[PDB]
RNA sequence: CCGGGCACUCUAACGGGACUGCCCGCGAAAGCGGGAGGAAGGAGGGGACGACGUCUGGUCAGCAUGGCCCUUACGGCCUGGGCGACACACGUGCUACAAUGCCCACUACAAAGCGAUGCCACCCGGCAACGGGGAGCUAAUCGCAAAAAGGUGGGCCCAGUUCGGAUUGGGGUCUGCAACCCGACCCCAUGAAGCCGGAAUCGCUAGUAAUCGCGGAUCAGCCAUGCCGCGGUGAAUACG
C-alpha cells in the first residue's frame, strides 16, 4: 500500500471501470472483501480479536 | 493393513437370482458407479445364455467363475542377487476376485460389438473350457509349476 | 386401520402409510414402477414387507422428498420397516436380524482444503 | 449422387452425407433438406433423380462451397497480410492469431515440436 | 469474428483532426496515441504515426484498411 | 394479526427476546403464533491463513444470521400497551408490519 | 462432448445457452 | 388451489441417549474376543484444535519496525506499451481418443448458497448471444432454476466416424470512455492432434476412489478448465 496509492478514495475517478476497492485497514487491493472493506489478512486478525460482529470459526 | 487382518466385505445378495457372488460380478462390470447400468448388462447378457442354452444362466454363470479360478500364482520375492518368481498357492478369496476381474476383463476384449453380448459370450466359452479368461488362468498356472525349482521359498 | 414409520438414508425422508388392503403402492402419486422403473434397484425397498410375509395384507401411500432416487429407495425400506413395526411390534423381532430397522448413517463427507475432494489429494512431482 | 462442386457423397443418411461437402456443415444440410422436403434419413443411394436435382439446385445456388470457399478464406488471409495487419502477422510465420499464449502450446498452429538446447543447471520444472 | 455492436468507435482527437485537416487540404503527419480508434473513410490517404508504446509509427492508410483499428499497424513486442 | 420477524447473529439475543414479545402478549392480546423458527442464512469467509503463498491452509469464518417470527393474531390495542418500548436485547432488529 | 460448443453438454459445461442449448 | 388443522416432513432451540452399563469367555488389572438390546456402540462418521523445539524455512510487496540509501528525483500525475513476448523444457489441470459411447426428444429425484440501479418470473423480436416490455422479491412466501449422470423412445454401426472440438475465415451480441496489442459469449463455415500414452510417476481403505452436475467468494466484464463449498450414483482391495 504505497501512499500516492492510497488515492483511490476518488469519488471523481474519471471513469466508474478504474475504480477499485482497497483494504480499509492496510490498503491491500488483492483479495479485497466487499461485506468488510477489509483485505484478506485484516479480515483474519480482526475476526481473531473479536472485533468482526457475529463473525465466527466455522466448522462442519 | 499393518496393524488389522482386514475383515472382509459383505454384499446385499442379488435383486434377483439372491446370490452374493453375482453382485461381486456386477461390480467388476460396473464403472463411474453406474451400478444400474452395470446391472442391466449382467441381466440382458444372463438371458442371452438361455435361447443359446437350454440351462439356466446362473448354473452357467457360477460354473465360468470356477474354470477360470487359478489353484497356483506366482508372486515374487527378492533373496539376495535378484528376484525369484515364487510360485505358490491361490487363497480361496482371491481365487474369486481374480477369477471375476478376469471374466469382465477378457470379456471386454471380445469383439461383440454390444456389452451384455460380451460377458454373455465369456460367460459361455469359459463354461465349457475356452476363452480369454481360462486362457489367462492357465499361463498363471503354467507360470507356476514352471518354477517348481524356487517352491522351496514357500512363504 | 392404518401404520406409519418414518424412515431415512443419504438426506432422504420417506414417509411410509401402510393400510390393510391389495398391495398397490403409490409414491407422489405416481404408481411405484413409476417413479421407479428402470432401477434394477427399486424392487429392495418392499423387502421389509416380504420379509415378515406381508405385501398381500398391506397397500401403502407414500411420500418421498430429499435426495435421489436410490437414496428415497432406501427411506421407504425404513417406512415400510417402521411402520410395520406399529402394526404388530413382534415384527421387530424379524427385522432386526434383516437390519432393516438400521438407519444407514453414511453420508457425503466434507469437501476440505487443500485436497480436491475431502480425500483425493492434489498430485505432486517432486521433479 | 455428385452435388456442389466435384464430390460425391453415398451409402449413408442424406444429412450426414451432405457433410462431405465443403462449405456444408451439419447446420445448413438440416436446412437443405428441410427446404427441400427430402426426408434426411434416406440413404442417397435411395435417393429420387427427382430430389437429387431439386437438393443440387437449392446448395449449388444458395451458398458458396467447394473450391469457390477456399479461394475466398484464401483471399481473406491474404488480405490481412498485404496491409501490414497484425493479425497478418500472426498468419505470415503461423502463430495464434486470436490472442492465445504462445510461451507453451499453440502446437496446432507451430506443427511438430522442433526441441533444441537448454539451460538444464536451473529447475526448469 | 470481431465485434463492436451499433455505434462504432473512434477518438475525437483526431476524428475532427483529421477532418480539418479535409477542410482546407490534407498535410503531412499526424501524431496519435489513441490505438484503439476505429479507422473511417475521411482518414484515406492520410498518413497517421501510431504509437507502439515506444515511438509514433508512420502509418500510411488505404481504402482496404478501414475498419481495423490503428495499434494493428503498430506492433508493441519487437521479436527475434 | 401482526407479522414479526426478528432476525440477528445470536441464537439467544433473539431466541430469548422474542419471548417478552410474546408472554408480553399472552395476557393482553391473542394467544401469539408463538416464537417462530425460520432458516438462517450463513454466509461464509475462507481465506489463507499466512500473509504470503502456503495457500493449502486457509481456515475458515462464518456469519451466520438467525431468524424468527412470531405474529399476533387479533391486532390487539390492549397488548401494545407491555410491548411498545420494554425490552434488554442489543443485538436485535426488528421488522415487522400488520 | 463438454469441449463441442455446439451441443447441450458443451452448453451446460460452458454454462451457456443458445440454439443448441435453450432457455426452455 | 381455498377453508382448515399442526399428526407428518421440515425449519432452529433445548434436551435425552452409549457407560464396556448390560450378558458368555480370557485376564492380576487395564482391556481383548463374541452376543443381546438399540438409530448408534466401544474414538459411531467428519471437523475446529497441532507441545518443548527444528529448518539462520517463508514474508520487510499485507501491515508493523532498527539500520542503510534516493530526496526537479529510487517521490508524483498522466497517455501508451509491458506483466499476454516464443526455438524450446517442466509442473498442475481441462477435453478427449468413443458403442458400459455420442446425438436428439421426452420424462424424473438434490444440497448448499446468492439476489435493489440485484436475482429477473412471464410476454414479444431474433436460429441464438441478447434486445424491448414487465410481475413478484426487504426474499423457508418471488428469482437465479436446468440439476447432471438417470429413465423412455428414435438415430449413428465401428468409421478417425453423428468419436474429438483444436485451428482458421465470416457475421453478430454484451460489459466497459475504450476490447489492435489483450475480454467473454452466440451463429455459420472450417474440423487439427488424438485409436488409451517410453523410462518413470501421483491419489485413494467407504460413502472413500471413480463419475455427475449445482452454488459462492473476488467481480463491470473476464481469459475459472483455478480455488473454497453441495449434493446425486456409487466400487475394488488390504495375505501380509
Ligand atoms: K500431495
Ligand atoms: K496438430
Ligand atoms: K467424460
Ligand atoms: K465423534
Ligand atoms: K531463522
Ligand atoms: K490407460
Ligand atoms: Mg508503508
Ligand atoms: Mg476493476
Ligand atoms: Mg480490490
Ligand atoms: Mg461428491
Ligand atoms: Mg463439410
Ligand atoms: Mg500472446
Ligand atoms: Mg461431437
Ligand atoms: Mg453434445
Ligand atoms: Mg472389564
Ligand atoms: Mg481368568
Ligand atoms: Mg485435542
Ligand atoms: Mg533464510
Ligand atoms: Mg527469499
Ligand atoms: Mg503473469
Ligand atoms: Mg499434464
Ligand atoms: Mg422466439
Ligand atoms: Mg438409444
Ligand atoms: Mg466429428
Ligand atoms: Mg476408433
Ligand atoms: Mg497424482
Ligand atoms: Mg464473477
Ligand atoms: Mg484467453
Ligand atoms: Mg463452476
Ligand atoms: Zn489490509
Amino acid at each position: 500500500a504505497r501512499k500516492a496509492l492510497i488515492e483511490k478514495a476518488k469519488r471523481t475517478p474519471k471513469f466508474k471501470v478504474r475504480a477499485y476497492t482497497r483494504c480499509v485497514r492496510c490498503g491491500r487491493a488483492r483479495s479485497v472483501y466487499r461485506f468488510f472493506g477489509l483485505c484478506r489478512i485484516c479480515l483474519r486478525e480482526l475476526a481473531h480479536k473479536g472485533q468482526l460482529p457475529g463473525v465466527r470459526k466455522a466448522s462442519w | 493393513a499393518r496393524r488389522r487382518r482386514a475383515e472382509v466385505r459383505q454384499l446385499q445378495p442379488d435383486l434377483v437370482y439372491g446370490d452374493v457372488l453375482v453382485t461381486a460380478f456386477i461390480n467388476k462390470i460396473m464403472r463411474d458407479g453406474k451400478k444400474n447400468l452395470a446391472a442391466r448388462i449382467f441381466y440382458d447378457a444372463c438371458k442371452i445364455i438361455q435361447e443359446k442354452t437350454g440351462q439356466e444362466p446362473l448354473k452357467v454363470f457360477k460354473q465360468a467363475v470356477e474354470n477360470v479360478k487359478p489353484r497356483m500364482e506366482v508372486r515374487s520375492r527378492r533373496v539376495g542377487g535378484a528376484n525369484y518368481q515364487v510360485p505358490m498357492e491361490v487363497s480361496p478369496r482371491r481365487q474369486q476376485s481374480l477369477a471375476l476381474r478376469w471374466l469382465v476383463q477378457a470379456a471386454n476384449q471380445r469383439p461383440e460389438r454390444r456389452a451384455a453380448v460380451r460377458i454373455a459370450h465369456e460367460l459361455m466359452d469359459a463354461a465349457e473350457g475356452k476363452g480369454g479368461a481360462v486362457k489367462k488362468k492357465e499361463d498363471v498356472e503354467r507360470m507356476a509349476e514352471a518354477n517348481r525349482a524356487y517352491a522351496h521359498y514357500r512363504w | 386401520e392404518q401404520y406409519y414409520g418414518t424412515g431415512r438414508r443419504k438426506e432422504a425422508v420417506a414417509r411410509v402409510f401402510l393400510r390393510p388392503g391389495n398391495g398397490k403402492v403409490t409414491v407422489n402419486g405416481q404408481d411405484f414402477n413409476e417413479y421407479f422403473q428402470g432401477l434394477v434397484r427399486a424392487v429392495a425397498a418392499l423387502e421389509p414387507l416380504r420379509a415378515v410375509d406381508a405385501l398381500g395384507r398391506f397397500d401403502a401411500y407414500i411420500t418421498v422428498r430429499g435426495g435421489g432416487k436410490s437414496g428415497q429407495i432406501d427411506a421407504i425400506k425404513l417406512g415400510i420397516a417402521r411402520a410395520l413395526v406399529q402394526y404388530n411390534p413382534d415384527y421387530r423381532a424379524k427385522l432386526k436380524p434383516l437390519g432393516f430397522l438400521t438407519r444407514d448413517a453414511r453420508v457425503v463427507e466434507r469437501k476440505k482444503y487443500g485436497k480436491h475432494k475431502a480425500r483425493r489429494a492434489p498430485q505432486y512431482s517432486k521433479r | 449422387a455428385r452435388i456442389a462442386g466435384v464430390e460425391i457423397p453415398r451409402n449413408k443418411r442424406v444429412d450426414v452425407a451432405l457433410t462431405y461437402i465443403y462449405g456444408i456443415g451439419k447446420a445448413r444440410a438440416k436446412e437443405a433438406l428441410e427446404k427441400t422436403g427430402i426426408n434426411p434419413a434416406t440413404r442417397v443411394k435411395d435417393l429420387t433423380e427427382a430430389e437429387v436435382v431439386r437438393l443440387r439446385e437449392y446448395v449449388e445456388n444458395t451458398w458458396k462451397l467447394e473450391g469457390e470457399l477456399r479461394a475466398e478464406v484464401a483471399a481473406n488471409i491474404k488480405r490481412l497480410m498485404d496491409i501490414g495487419c497484425y493479425r497478418g502477422l500472426r498468419h505470415r510465420r503461423g502463430l495464434p492469431v486470436r490472442g492465445q499464449r504462445t510461451r507453451t502450446n499453440a502446437r496446432t498452429r507451430k506443427g511438430p515440436r522442433k526441441t533444441v538446447a537448454g539451460k538444464k543447471k536451473a529447475p526448469r520444472k | 469474428p470481431r465485434s463492436l455492436k451499433k455505434g462504432v468507435f473512434v477518438d475525437d482527437h483526431l476524428l475532427e483532426k483529421v477532418l480539418e485537416l479535409n477542410a482546407k487540404g490534407e498535410k503531412r503527419l499526424i501524431k496519435t496515441w489513441s490505438r484503439r480508434s476505429t479507422i473511417v473513410p475521411e482518414m484515406v490517404g492520410h498518413t497517421i504515426a501510431v504509437y507502439n508504446g515506444k515511438q509514433h509509427v508512420p502509418v500510411y492508410i488505404t481504402e482496404n484498411m478501414v475498419g481495423h483499428k490503428l495499434g494493428e499497424f503498430a506492433p508493441t513486442r519487437t521479436y527475434r | 394479526k401482526i407479522r414479526i420477524k426478528l432476525r440477528g447473529f445470536d441464537h439467544k439475543t433473539l431466541d430469548a427476546s422474542a419471548q417478552k414479545i410474546v408472554e408480553a402478549a399472552r395476557r393482553s392480546g391473542a394467544q401469539v403464533s408463538g416464537p417462530i423458527p425460520l432458516p438462517t442464512r450463513v454466509r461464509r469467509f475462507t481465506v489463507i491463513r499466512g500473509p504470503f503463498k502456503h495457500k493449502d491452509s486457509r481456515e475458515h469464518f462464518e456469519l451466520r444470521t438467525h431468524n424468527r417470527l412470531v405474529d399476533i393474531i387479533n391486532p390487539n390495542r390492549k397488548t401494545i400497551e407491555q410491548l411498545m418500548t420494554l425490552d434488554l436485547p442489543t443485538g436485535v432488529e426488528i421488522e415487522i408490519k400488520t | 462432448g463438454k469441449g463441442d460448443r455446439r451441443t447441450r453438454r458443451g452448453k451446460i459445461w460452458r454454462g451457456t445457452y443458445g440454439k443448441y442449448r435453450p432457455r426452455k
